[PDB]
RNA sequence: UCCUCCUAAAGAGUAACGGAGGAGCACGAAGGUUGGCUAAUCCUGGUCGGACAUCAGGAGGUUAGUGCAAUGGCAUAAGCC
RNA sequence: GCCUGGCGGCCGUAGCGCGGUGGUCCCACCUGACCCCAUGCCGAACUCAGAAGUGAAACGCCGUAGCGCCGAUGGUAGUGUGGGGUCUCCCCAUGCGAGAGUAGGGAACUGCCAGGC
């Protein structure tokens, strides 16, 4: 069980989701639940921190996003071309 | 599968006809029936057609698998091609043969007026 | 000693390597190495690597490799001037780039590749290491 | 070794490529040694020795997406 | 010539008063034979059949004609266009009148004749009447010598399954074995 | 000297004793044309039968073949009857 | 309105597998053949004279998603145009960018005509 900050992420592509990750942050997206796909800016070194556990993927998790709170579910990761840094991840509404 | 041979047969046709583009009349028999169909000039519809299924012939003909019922069918639409006029009209077997029912259509078709 | 299967023709062309292509997802076992780095590498140095393995692991495993000589080199006499030409096959040779894991384990839990590399390192080029195995 | 040769001087390139002049007859298509990945349709045929999908009469190229997966056909447009 | 009569009946029919089949199309039939006979070496004699050309039509009711081969290069010695059989295939009528002969009359030579075994059975009831080489049947100049070639018989049924084919075996009698 | 696939750069000819090969002929038929046909390979079983032998069944198929080379295609068959 | 067939327009979200259903119009099997036509033998194939028997098979209709097929969104590989860093690679600014995978879809569409109930 987890609950983390995000926050709406409005610029998108390489040099953007590259640029992220230099300044503290990574990108990640939110799916599925009958409802329409979002795109988020969470954390990036600071949820590497805490996806390293079974119960980030095991069970549903709560993201704290455009002024309510929901639980998803873990559901796809790329990690670094050498590294096992973030570079993307994907959600599912639980 | 030998019903595949014939559509076989019926695709060389079609792209043969493909070019054409135009008029054209469509000759098709089963082993109780015969019917010949004119296709519009841009393939979309039929015009006119004769059948073994109108009463007209289903009723006077005592199988219609027969001879002068391919004949009957022939001189029927041989006869509605002369109300609706059609000429350079591209003819089209469905992939069976010529000779036989098609034959004995095609010979009084031309015994009821122009070739055909 | 390793030798490859002759080549369906005599002589190969040699290369260039864009020097990063990921691959660092184990499926012969669940840990390996990193690469972190580019280079050439060659016939026997992943059998001198092999040997000072085999000479630490005994018969433990065993050792699964993901790296394999890809292309012959020609070689010919020092003294023949620049120009005509190629040589008969000599040594075999293959690419390496950071996303590379090498070498592929399971069946040797913390004998190899856990602590240290340091023995099998000095055998090979682009000063590699072990990794740990990747689970989330 | 050597003596591979190949040869010298062979083409037929880029004839089959972008909006055509609709005033005299075109080839179409001009890949070599055509056998059945393109074929002709519509109004218009091609059976020439040099597998040229030539078009017979004077018109347009349809540069049409019909035709079943990877095989799609030489055709003439309607204007 | 009897057998055309009586297939039409009773024999593996009868069955639809007291078994579920509404036509003929879920009973077991019969209706073919796909005869051969082969010449083996006789490209070393290249002279008899020369002669014994309506041979095979000696024992069927159909227009006897040589088979071609399909191999023009063989290691016992073939070329290309060699008559290598004949047919003299049986269907309808003409196999229910060449069946009239088949475990009746076929005795003049034996191997088992208790059944031998239930080779190419197709899991359907498809049986064995062959002589493995001819037995020679009354007609006429048929007590004198002459020679003899090879002859097996197997009858194929359009059964679903040998435990509906073998309504067969109960309506007629010859010897069988699996 | 001629000829294919590739190098040759998602516009074209094309280099270096560049990469895999060929051509100086063949077939009056292996050409024209109407209608058809559909591999191969393997399994099953059938006297004379060393050993591949027959005719029929089953699996199965841009995998057979194409005068010759390399290449592209293939039943609307350009493959064979 | 639903059904059966055809000309098709279209031919990888009509395909593969799995479970039901139909003889009425239709079709397939099927009745018979030295008759028209036919087997390099055989009514198998193709005919011709057709309904005695079915719906076995083939065919049509319908359900069922494990899948071919369709497939977001984001990211990644890749990159045009400027520029950074002892530099055949890394890093950035700006403008573009897949294939594959994931969520998810999905057991065909549609115009004309004849007949059926």
């Amino acid at each position: 069980m987890f609950t983390i900050n995000a926050e709406v992420r409005k610029e998108q592509g390489k040099g953007a989701s590259r640029r992220l990750r230099a300044a503290n942050k990574f990108p990640a997206i939110i799916y599925g639940g009958k409802e329409a796909p979002l795109a988020i800016e969470l954390d990036h070194d600071k949820v590497m921190n805490m996806q390293a556990k079974a119960e980030f993927y095991s069970e549903v998790l709560t993201i704290v996003v455009d002024g309510k709170e929901i639980k998803v579910k873990a559901q796809d990761v790329q990690r670094h071309p050498y590294k096992p840094k973030l570079q993307h991840i994907d959600f599912v509404r639980a | 599968d030998k019903k595949s041979a014939r559509i076989r047969r019926a695709t060389r046709a079609r792209r043969k006809l493909q070019e054409l583009g135009a008029t054209r009349l469509v000759v098709h028999r089963t082993p109780r029936h015969i019917y010949a169909q004119v296709i519009a000039p841009n393939g979309s519809e039929v015009l006119v057609a004769a059948s073994t299924v109108e009463k007209a012939i289903a009723e006077q003909l005592k199988y219609t698998g027969n001879k002068d019922a391919a004949a009957a069918v022939g001189k029927a639409v041989a006869e509605r091609a002369l109300e609706k006029g059609i000429k350079d009209v591209s003819f089209d077997r469905s992939g069976f043969q010529y000779h036989g029912r098609v034959q004995a259509l095609a010979d009084a078709a031309r015994e009821a007026g122009l070739q055909f | 000693m390793l030798q490859p299967k002759r080549t369906k023709f005599r002589k190969m062309h040699k290369g260039r390597n864009r020097g990063l292509a990921q691959g660092t997802d184990v499926s012969f076992g669940s840990f390996g190495l990193k690469a972190v780095g580019r280079g050439r590498l060659t016939a026997r140095q992943i059998e001198a690597a092999r040997r000072a393995m085999t000479r630490a692991v005994k018969r433990q495993g065993k050792i699964w490799i993901r790296v394999f000589p890809d292309k012959p080199i020609t070689e010919k006499p020092l003294a023949v001037r620049m120009g005509k030409g190629k040589g008969n096959v000599e040594y075999w040779v293959a690419l390496i780039q950071p996303g590379k894991v090498l070498y592929e384990m399971d069946g040797v839990p913390e004998e190899l590749a856990r602590e240290a590399f340091k023995l099998a390192a000095a055998k090979l080029p682009i000063k590699t290491t072990f990794v740990t195995k990747t689970v989330m | 070794g050597g003596s591979t040769r190949n040869g010298r001087d062979s083409e037929a390139k880029r004839l089959g490529v972008k909006r055509f002049g609709g005033e005299s007859v075109l080839a179409g298509s001009i890949i070599v040694r055509q056998r059945g990945t393109k074929f002709h349709a519509g109004a218009n045929v091609g059976c020439g020795r040099d597998h040229t999908l030539f078009a017979k009469a004077d018109g347009k190229v349809k540069f049409e997406v019909k035709g079943p997966k990877n095989r799609k056909f030489i055709s003439i447009e309607a204007e | 010539a009897k057998l055309h009569d009586y297939y039409k009946d009773e024999v593996v029919k009868k069955l639809m008063t007291e078994f579920n089949y509404n036509s003929v199309m879920q009973v077991p039939r019969v209706e073919k034979i796909t005869l051969n006979m082969g010449v083996g070496e006789a490209i070393a004699d290249k002279k008899l059949l020369d002669n014994a050309a309506a041979d095979l039509a000696a024992i069927s009711g159909q227009k006897p004609l040589i088979t071609k081969a399909r191999k023009s290069v063989a290691g016992f010695k073939i070329r290309q266009g060699y008559p290598i059989g004949c047919k003299v295939t049986l269907r309808g009528e003409r196999m229910w009148e060449f069946f009239e002969r088949l475990i009746t009359i076929a005795v003049p030579r034996i191997r088992d004749f208790r059944g031998l075994s239930a080779k190419s059975f197709d899991g359907r009831g498809n049986y064995s009447m062959g002589v493995r080489e001819q037995i020679i049947f009354p007609e006429i100049d048929y007590d004198k010598v002459d020679r003899v070639r090879g002859l097996d018989i197997t009858i194929t049924t359009t059964a679903k399954s040998d435990e509906e084919g073998r309504a067969l075996l109960a309506a007629f009698d010859f010897p069988f074995r699996k």
